[PDB]
């Protein structure tokens, strides 16, 4: 029987990429990936 | 002798090509700086000099 488990995680985590910031349509040879990384990691409750 | 950057502002300031070049020149400057990912979790983080 279908039984699920959901330990409470807010929607702000597990971020998907939509519209812009696709990391594919974005220019290589001029974009640094660090900016997204720093922003994504902002939601982590503790050091990573 | 100290500058406080909000993370978006620091990302904007780091995006420039020339400010990266101030670190890579052999004799241009003496700017030790960690322009990569560092200290993601904590609040205050020191980025070189």
């Amino acid at each position: 029987d279908p039984v699920e488990v959901d330990m409470g995680r807010s929607e702000e985590n597990n971020i998907t990429q939509s519209g812009g910031t696709e990391w594919s349509k974005r220019d290589k040879s001029t974009y640094d990936p660090t900016d997204d990384i720093e922003a994504y990691a902002l939601n982590a409750s503790g050091v990573v | 002798n100290i500058i406080v950057f909000d993370p978006k502002g620091w990302a904007l300031f780091r995006s420039f090509k020339a400010v990266k070049e101030k670190l890579d020149t052999r004799r241009g400057s003496n700017s030790e700086l960690e322009t990569a990912v560092k200290d993601l979790g904590k609040a205050v983080s020191y980025k070189g000099m």
